[PDB]
RNA sequence: ACCGUGAGGGAAAGGUGAAAAGAACCCCGGGAGGGGAGUGAAAUAGAGCCUGAAACCGUGGGCUUACAAGCAGUCACGGCC
RNA sequence: UGCGAAUGCCGGCAUGAGUAACGAUAAAGAGGGUGAGAAUCCCUCUCGCCGUAAGCCCAAGGGUUCCUACGCAAUGGUCGU
RNA sequence: CACCUCGAUGUCGGCUCGUCGCAUCCUGGGGCUGAAGAAGGUCCCAAGGGUUGGGCUGUUCGCCCAUUAAAGCGGCACGCGAGCUGGGUUCAGAACGUCGUGAGACAGUUCGGUCUCUAUCCGCCACGGGCGCAGGAGGCUUGAGGGGGGCUCUUCCUAGUACGAGAGGACCGGAAGGGACGCACCUCUGGUUUCCCAGCUGUCCCUCCAGGGGCAUAAGCUGGGUAGCCAUGUGCGGAAGGGAUAACCGCUGAAAGCAUCUAAGCGGGAAGCCCGCCCCAAGAUGAGGCCUCCCACGGCGUCAAGCCGGUAAGGACCCGGGAAGACCACCCGGUGGAUGGGCCGGGGGUGUAAGCGCCGCGAGGCGUUGAGCCGACCGGUCCCAAUCGUCCGAGGUCUUGACC
């Protein structure tokens, strides 16, 4: 039945779904705002809520925990240099998801935006 | 498993009547907040899409 | 709402009156049985194999062996049974649950479990401590 | 015949005298009768009742200031406790005593769309030897010329589950009227949060 | 839960060491036994000269499982061995001298002479 | 053509108009296609072109059908067009 | 010289049905580009797979498939610039 | 026998799934007994439910082991291969005995031997869409009619009483435990828990060290493991009761002065029947009822029903979701808002992170530190998103009888 179960799979295996949310993580991170299928998105939302809110606490700690899964260091600075004080007094919900009109032709996928907030 | 197959051709009646849920729903739009076109809602406008956060810029 | 604070509202069988323990370290339990519409206590002891934490109803099982037979027992941590439960030493555990000392029980385990001194010496401490402290 | 709605709230057990008497609390809030049956009106007798009794307005236009102790009209009104005719208005879990047995309907998790076996406990195929992808299978459902058919009540997989189900005959551990909590052993149907109406037993009634 | 085809200890001094489960006596069907149940066992290992010889049919009662007995004040017990009492028809021990620990379950079940002569009762 | 290693096997496929006069130019369109314009006695002769049947698919209209059950018709009465 | 039957012959068009399937479970994501149109083309980044190979060289066999410009009706199991 | 089927009705046995019959194996009720009691025998009523696990053989069957209340017998294409098997039979290989000069052959034996993804209709399990239910709506519910269910044992008290020389040992009445089956549930017990934590090996990598990523499966391996789904785990079910009956036991009672349970009557009398319990249920077109809403516009049809446009109560649509779910449905939200996500608190799991200090030549060890990390569980909080909107929806047919 799977009742009560948290998280998508999108039909992926797990090792490809991590490599997914990572891979969107260091995409959206770097332009500031994406464009994916709305559940790619919907789900792409807490994985990097927190992972910004990990660059926040500043810590060596905090940042080597970040850079498990964005394993860049230019961009994690970027991140707790540049994007992680913009939040400072934002406590949850740094990212914004919003669906575009377009569904795309030829899969015919529903789209939508992500994009971090300001 | 043998090989199941139909028994009779089916009358046009019949394929006629299966298809009696097959009719299109027209997609359900909504007036553009600013605008002048139609929009599906709780979407982004092809054009300049909202206020507060930022649009994909038709502006 | 309160879903979980009503559930938890429902436990005036908690108790605070038993000592601290974890996984690796020995016990010995003190139990109420019936033996016949008489009562007695019995005690056990031995290990603590491991703990299962749910706030009221965790559990906590015992393991010894008694006349060339393991025994484990399983007690409600909160049980009304339960006279007293004296920690008879500490031991270092080096992971929650350890059964894996079922197919060792020799003195293998005692290598694998040696006492841990930490908790060990923060009891004696504790009991000069609070020894000194209660009288003057 | 007292009867009283609540919702499953969570299981737990008891330690009574010196067993441990698996529970499940339910709570069933104040109940605001908000229409009495008659065999005059009606043709029967009941209360309807009414529980939980959030909305602002989201009532609308049809509605009962008709018996207006429906002042705070509650979101479920699951009302016949049949044959029941209280004491003035509002039914409490005073209601019931402990040591009192009780019945209890409420609504079985869904399985939807669920095997024979798990839907019906059947066998299902064997895991080898000749095998061949009716491990968990039906089987056989029928004969063959004769009847030439298939029996009207066939056991097959379909939605189950999410379905009524009252279970009989629950002693009643415990009622605290404080927060309205009652505590019962056991089988009671369905998820925490979900409704459940509780009456007085069919033992002896 | 021990049920037809299970080796079971000998927790007597009969002369038996290992004897296997047949049948299990509760009901017509019953499906496992448990502490203080009788089963009926074939005698597979045996000690020289023993009041009971291999291949024996007899009639054991069981005083261990590996699988954990639950008891209504909640608590649990498990033992590291399945094991049995070699008994009579009128179901009392066969031998002199029980060896191990035996659950307590069997005083309620009415075996007063095994608890007795068990070296532990649990 | 195609099929067969090979010997060998072995098809489908004709018709605008008297005359190309084979539709300049404009419009929609990426093209295809079509709408006007024009040619023609005729363009549902426009090149996927004489005639253009039937099965088959479709749009519009009339009568009819959601408590009836059957080789689907037939005989009778009644309604609506 | 008259067809309704020959599991007849040739052709056409139905039914099954918007059903099964779209051909290895090595795996994808995003940004930018181009264009009438982009999941499917180009370029960057990230991710995954082969590595006694799923890389390279030779012989058969194939016979222009090679390189480049313009191009998308059809061929491509979707799309296609 | 040779009637349908040789332009094909797959053949034994098993397995799965049953359903029916009763000539009843058990349980319930009975009569007779060469029935002391207990235990049998035989025959009558009774089909509600039950009717075990193994050894041997392809076996059905049978024999046997151990039990049991019992280990029923039949039918349904010797029920069931578009459900499975394929041991047997029943192609082609090979051998034995035997028969035949031979090729070969044998209800003789032996070893081997391709069981076909896609369900049109009926039927069956589920689930929706439509229309109807003559005014439309939101709630709530009656139950015609269906379905489910229906088993049984031991022990104890009565009472070592009745009965019996004894040995043995009731009825009736009451009590407590079981077995197997059913429905539900997850507190406990016990599982899973694909990335919730940890540890470990080889290699490649980021960035040399420290730290960490990939891959080693669609988890590399290993130790654990929340919620959820679960049984081995827990709760509850069989009834009670009411009625009518079976065989049977009787009353009263003639025909027939007697007698007779029967011809007129009546009373007892079964696990069975009808109710009772649980579930579905007004497509119950015989479309039921109650509570509450909105209202009796504007025009053409000057009329039998209507029609068009907004409307009204109300709905939809779209969106955030859900122990609901294949889609649909159903349920909860939709800013006058706690619906999901994030954040925070708690639970929970892992089991004392990294960094730094100290000890050691070192592998390492200690402290900081129950640290750090931390899905789902119980809550909190408008930080992100449920914005803004759109569409549909009665104005009530007539006859007839009773009211101001
Ligand atoms: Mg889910
Ligand atoms: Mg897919
Ligand atoms: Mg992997
Ligand atoms: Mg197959
Ligand atoms: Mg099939
Ligand atoms: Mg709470
Ligand atoms: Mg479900
Ligand atoms: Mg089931
Ligand atoms: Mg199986
Ligand atoms: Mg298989
Ligand atoms: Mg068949
Ligand atoms: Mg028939
Ligand atoms: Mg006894
Ligand atoms: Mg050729
Ligand atoms: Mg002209
Ligand atoms: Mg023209
Ligand atoms: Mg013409
Ligand atoms: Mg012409
Ligand atoms: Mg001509
Ligand atoms: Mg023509
Ligand atoms: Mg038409
Ligand atoms: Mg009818
Ligand atoms: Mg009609
Ligand atoms: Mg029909
Ligand atoms: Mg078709
Ligand atoms: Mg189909
Ligand atoms: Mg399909
Ligand atoms: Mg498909
Ligand atoms: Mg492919
Ligand atoms: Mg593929
Ligand atoms: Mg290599
Ligand atoms: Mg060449
Ligand atoms: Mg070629
Ligand atoms: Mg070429
Ligand atoms: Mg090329
Ligand atoms: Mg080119
Ligand atoms: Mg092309
Ligand atoms: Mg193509
Ligand atoms: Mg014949
Ligand atoms: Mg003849
Ligand atoms: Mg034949
Ligand atoms: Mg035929
Ligand atoms: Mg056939
Ligand atoms: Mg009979
Ligand atoms: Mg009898
Ligand atoms: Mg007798
Ligand atoms: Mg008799
Ligand atoms: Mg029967
Ligand atoms: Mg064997
Ligand atoms: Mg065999
Ligand atoms: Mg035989
Ligand atoms: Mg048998
Ligand atoms: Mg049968
Ligand atoms: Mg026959
Ligand atoms: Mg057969
Ligand atoms: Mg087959
Ligand atoms: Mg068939
Ligand atoms: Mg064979
Ligand atoms: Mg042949
Ligand atoms: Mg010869
Ligand atoms: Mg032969
Ligand atoms: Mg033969
Ligand atoms: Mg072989
Ligand atoms: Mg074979
Ligand atoms: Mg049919
Ligand atoms: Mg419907
Ligand atoms: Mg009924
Ligand atoms: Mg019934
Ligand atoms: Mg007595
Ligand atoms: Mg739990
Ligand atoms: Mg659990
Ligand atoms: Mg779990
Ligand atoms: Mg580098
Ligand atoms: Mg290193
Ligand atoms: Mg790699
Ligand atoms: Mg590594
Ligand atoms: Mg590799
Ligand atoms: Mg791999
Ligand atoms: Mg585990
Ligand atoms: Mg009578
Ligand atoms: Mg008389
Ligand atoms: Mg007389
Ligand atoms: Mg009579
Ligand atoms: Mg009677
Ligand atoms: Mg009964
Ligand atoms: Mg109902
Ligand atoms: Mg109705
Ligand atoms: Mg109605
Ligand atoms: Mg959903
Ligand atoms: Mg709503
Ligand atoms: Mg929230
Ligand atoms: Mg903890
Ligand atoms: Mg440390
Ligand atoms: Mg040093
Ligand atoms: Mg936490
Ligand atoms: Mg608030």
């Amino acid at each position: 039945m799977r009742h009560l179960k948290s998280g998508r799979k999108l039909n992926r295996h797990s090792s490809h779904r991590l490599a997914l949310y990572r891979n969107q993580a260091k995409s959206l991170l770097t332009h500031g705002r994406i464009t994916t299928t709305v559940p790619k998105a919907k789900e792409l939302r807490g994985f990097v809520d927190h992972l910004i809110h990990l660059a926040k606490r500043g810590d060596l700690h905090a940042r080597r925990l970040v850079l498990r899964d964005l394993q860049d260091v230019k961009l994690v600075r970027k991140l707790f240099d540049e994007i992680a004080p913009r939040y400072r007094d934002r406590q949850g919900g740094y990212t914004r998801v919003l669906k575009l009109a377009e569904r795309r032709r030829g899969d015919g996928a529903p789209l939508a935006l992500v994009e971090l907030v300001e | 498993a043998k090989h199941p197959v139909p028994k009779k051709k089916t009358s046009k009646a019949r394929r006629d009547a299966r298809r009696s849920h097959h009719a299109l729903t027209p997609p359900t739009l909504v007036p553009c907040p600013e605008c002048k076109a139609m929009k599906p809602p709780h979407t982004v406008c092809p054009e300049c899409g909202y206020y507060a956060g930022r649009k994909v810029l038709e502006v | 709402n309160r879903g979980a604070l009503i559930k938890l509202v429902e436990s005036r069988y908690v108790r605070t009156d038993l000592p601290e323990f974890r996984p690796g370290d020995t016990v010995r339990v003190s139990y109420k049985v019936k033996e016949g519409n008489r009562t007695r206590i019995q005690d056990f002891e031995g290990i603590v194999i491991r703990i299962r934490r749910n706030g009221f109803n965790t559990t906590f099982t015992v393991r010894k062996v008694s006349y060339g037979v393991g025994v484990e027992r399983i007690f409600p941590l909160h049980s009304p049974l339960i006279q007293k439960i004296d920690i008879v030493q500490r031991g270092r555990a080096r992971r929650a649950k350890l059964y894996f000392i079922r197919n060792l029980s020799d003195r293998e385990i005692r290598r694998k479990l040696r006492a841990d001194r930490k908790r060990i010496d923060q009891d004696r401490a504790a009991e000069r401590a609070a020894k000194e402290e209660a009288q003057k | 015949m007292k009867g009283i709605l609540g919702v499953k709230v969570g299981m737990t057990r008891i330690f009574r005298d010196d067993r441990a008497v698996p529970v499940t609390v339910i709570l069933a809030g104040p109940c605001p009768v908000v229409q009495r049956r008659t065999p005059e009106k009606d043709g029967y007798t009941a209360v309807q009742l009414g529980f939980l009794p959030q909305n602002p307005k989201r009532v609308n236009r049809p509605l009962k200031g008709h018996f207006a102790k429906a002042g705070v009209e509650p979101v479920r009104i699951l009302r016949e406790i049949r044959d029941f005719n209280p004491e003035g208005d509002t039914v409490t879990v005073e209601i019931f005593k402990p040591g009192e047995r009780v019945d209890v309907t409420g609504t079985s998790k869904g399985r939807g769309f669920a095997g024979v076996m798990k839907r019906w406990n059947f066998a299902g195929g064997p895991d080898s030897h000749g095998a061949h992808k009716i491990h968990r299978h039906p089987g056989s459902i029928g004969n063959r010329k004769t009847p030439g058919r298939v029996y009207k009540g066939k056991k097959m997989a379909g939605h189950y589950g999410a379905e009524r189900v009252t279970v009989m005959n629950l002693e009643v551990v415990d009622v605290i009227p404080e927060e309205n909590l009652l505590l019962v052993k056991g089988a009671v149907p369905g998820p925490n949060g979900g409704l459940v109406i509780v009456r007085e037993t069919k033992k002896a009634a | 839960m021990i049920q037809p085809q299970t080796y079971l200890e000998v927790a007597d001094n009969t002369g038996a060491r290992k004897i296997m489960c047949i049948r299990v006596l509760k009901g017509s069907n019953a499906k496992y036994a448990t502490v203080g149940d009788v089963i009926v066992a074939s005698v597979k290992e045996a000690i020289p000269r023993g009041a009971v010889k291999e291949g024996d049919v007899v009639k054991a009662v069981v005083v261990r499982t590996k699988k954990e007995i639950k008891r209504p004040d909640g608590s649990a017990i498990r033992f590291d061995d399945n094991a049995a009492v070699i008994i009579n028809n009128q179901l009392e021990p066969r031998g002199t001298r029980v060896f191990g620990p035996v659950a307590r379950e069997l005083r309620e079940k009415g075996f007063m002479k095994i608890v007795s002569l068990a070296p532990e009762v649990l």
